[PDB]
């Protein structure tokens, strides 16, 4: 089958700047009728894919002409002349010249923006949960940029690496930021045996760890 | 207006089969090819097969012969794809699409896609989630604004539906992707409001887990 190689794997561009994606094929995509069936698709977060270009450079109806496609043979390029917020997502090249049809691996386009320090929130176990014999301590690290961040949990001054569950959101199309959730789960008995619970983050926006904690006690 | 409506998420046992449906409207069903595409783990797309409903003619990607069987019902304008003897690699999201290529004109018409059907191949059992309200203490963000949370855990399989104030509250909410651990998923969502709103007016977390017929509303009390 034809192998389609896309580069780069990800690109970070500031709104207003140009961006271009490359797609290389293992066989020439020139069909015997002289036509080249190379398409470009965009799959926005949580959406189905959508065709942007067909026949190498022809734009589908309703697609902004800021988008341009070019190439022939085994080399093709998609170029966005001016990046906008709505351009966030994954771009794929697909060939229909040889059977079976094959797709490239995709290129994720992320909007490069100003650094943003996380807004951190920490939540102790709810009464309902404690009742069931479990205890989860949740920490939300909201709206930060860049995406690269490191969070560690500490109980009474010692790092706890077991029982941690982390989840991240994709880039927000409203402000180009990322958010992440970290949950530490313990038994109710162990929870009620410690004092301090600390959510500690490492991020570019600070030379020292970003900290949020609480002391569980009684009264 | 063209519309391709796909069937709901499926949890399938290893070795069994499923029939997915793609109901179309807004165009002459018998005049265009319907293609089926598979997406695994995220950015990993594959072309499966295509069918021309008008005649029932089909073509398959060799990899999928014997795995997928496409049919179409002209009377209801519905395309189906049956997947047989499911195994690990079959867990994925499947899309149907009216690709829009017109051979005679050697040109295209707009592509319309279904929303996708998620298939989970597992023998693990269905479990309803526990929903816990997360009221601040330190996660108060002081005054100005405050963030509340909702923790959904111990459920199987995906998906779960989580909203705030029955959909009314959609701004400042962050719903995190569920993470699988020990055969059970965990999901959480945060909502940031002004100090002036909460606890003054009530904020409620709404959760639904279709697979187990669970629907629960949790109120964030202080
Ligand atoms: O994704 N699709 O439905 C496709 C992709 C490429 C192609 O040539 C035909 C159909
Ligand atoms: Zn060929
Ligand atoms: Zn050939
Ligand atoms: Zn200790
Ligand atoms: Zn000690
Ligand atoms: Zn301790
Ligand atoms: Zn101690
Ligand atoms: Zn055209």
């Amino acid at each position: 089958d034809i192998v389609m190689t896309q580069s780069p794997l990800t690109l970070s561009v500031t709104i207003g700047q140009p961006a271009s994606i490359s797609c290389k094929s293992s066989q020439s995509l020139l069909y015997s009728n002289g036509k080249t069936y190379l398409n470009w698709l965009l799959q926005r977060p949580g959406q189905s894919p959508k065709r942007l270009i067909h026949l190498v450079s022809k734009l589908d109806s309703g697609v902004p002409d800021r988008i341009t496609g070019s190439g022939s043979g085994t080399d093709f390029t998609l170029k966005i002349s001016r990046v906008e917020a709505a351009d966030l997502g994954v771009y794929y090249c697909v060939q229909g010249t040889h059977f079976p049809y094959t797709f490239g691996g995709g290129t994720k386009l992320e909007i490069l923006r100003a650094d943003a320090a996380p807004t951190v929130s920490i939540f102790p176990p709810s009464s309902e949960q404690l009742t069931s014999g479990g205890a989860s301590v949740v920490c939300f690290l909201n709206n930060f940029y860049p995406k690269d961040i490191n969070v560690k949990w500490k109980i009474d001054g010692s790092e706890r690496q077991n029982g941690v569950l982390n989840s991240w959101t994709d880039q927000d199309s409203k402000d180009s930021t990322y958010s992440m959730s970290s949950t530490l789960t313990l038994t109710k008995d162990e929870y009620e045996r410690h004092n301090s619970y600390t959510c500690e983050a490492t991020h570019k926006t600070s030379t020292s760890p970003i900290v949020k904690s609480f002391n569980r006690n009684e009264c | 207006e063209m519309q391709l409506q796909q069937s709901g998420a499926e949890l399938l046992r290893p070795g069994t089969s499923v029939k997915l449906s793609c109901k179309t409207s807004g165009y002459i069903f018998t005049s265009y090819w319907i293609h089926w595409v598979k997406q695994r783990s995220g950015q990993g797309l594959e072309w499966i097969a295509r069918i021309y409903p008008g005649t029932g003619s089909t073509y398959y990607n060799e990899k999928f012969k014997g795995k997928a069987t496409l049919t179409a019902d002209k009377s209801s304008s519905t395309a189906y794809m049956q997947l047989s003897t499911l195994k690990s690699e079959d867990s994925a999201v499947y899309f149907c699409t009216r690709w829009g290529f017109i051979p005679v004109r050697e040109d295209y018409v707009m592509d319309y896609w279904g929303q996708g059907t998620l298939v989970t191949v597992s023998s693990a059992k269905t479990t309803a989630p526990s929903v816990y309200p997360l009221a601040p203490v330190c996660g108060d963000t002081t005054g100005s604004s405050v963030t509340l949370g909702c923790l959904v855990k111990g459920y199987f399989p995906e998906p779960v539906t989580l909203t705030w104030n029955s959909g009314s509250l959609s701004s400042g909410v962050h719903t995190f992707p569920a993470v699988l651990q020990s055969d059970l998923y965990t999901l959480s969502s945060s909502v940031t409001v002004t100090s002036s709103t909460w606890p003054s007016q009530s904020i409620t977390c709404n959760v639904a887990h279709p697979a187990s017929s669970t629907k629960v509303d949790k109120k964030i009390e202080p």
